[PDB]
């Protein structure tokens, strides 16, 4: 999803944290494969 | 004799040993943070 850059909106930016609000997800980190990917992910979510 | 030695190389094994542990370490410490430097360079450049 395309945050882009904005500054846009409030206290011109108003949320600007944000570990992913709350994550890294840190797998467990430990698992650098990759895979080429992908699309980004079309998965349904592009159909959501 | 042996000594091995004459302090100076049993006790510069203080050296050589402990010059081997800057080395294996100094092999040690550079392959942590350039592997995982390059793991963020995988991250930072194809992800």
């Amino acid at each position: 999803s395309q945050e882009p850059m904005l500054d846009a909106d409030r206290l011109r930016s108003s949320w600007t944290f944000s570990e992913s609000m709350d994550l890294n997800y840190s797998n467990p980190s430990s698992s650098p494969n990759s895979l080429g990917n992908l699309k980004i992910l079309l998965d349904d979510k592009a159909s959501k | 004799k042996n000594t091995t030695s004459s302090s100076n190389e049993n006790p510069i094994l203080r050296w050589m040993s402990i010059k081997m542990n800057g080395f294996q370490n100094e092999l040690n410490e550079l392959s942590g943070h350039m592997i995982s430097k390059i793991i963020h360079s995988q991250r930072l450049i194809l992800q």
